[PDB]
């Protein structure tokens, strides 16, 4: 992440230290998007009702 | 004895300039050039429109 500011002669710069992240089952998740959605494409099979 | 009389103070040349700020533009400023002879001088400016 970097801020950039319009500086005195036209730009001025200040940036911040970088991060690593990685996305996995561990990392909770919030979903919200509930379910209830017709046909399923997951991991585990394909079930239709 | 010889003399002379003071020079009735006229405009030259006049116009306004802004300073080009790097955020935005600057205040104009009118710049005038003028001749004549005068201890103070009293300037109005009308306008045109």
């Amino acid at each position: 992440v970097s801020s950039i500011a319009w500086g005195p002669n036209r730009q001025d710069i200040t940036e911040s230290a970088p991060a690593t992240f990685i996305l996995n089952e561990d990392t909770p998740l919030d979903n919200s998007f509930v379910n209830e959605t017709g046909i399923d494409v997951n991991y585990a099979f394909i079930k239709g009702s | 004895t010889n003399f002379r009389t003071k020079e009735k103070p006229i405009i030259v040349a006049a116009r306004s300039e802004s300073e080009p700020v790097d955020v935005g533009v600057g205040a104009p400023i009118v710049v005038v050039e003028t001749t004549g002879e005068a201890s103070y001088c009293t300037i109005e400016l009308k306008s045109t429109a």
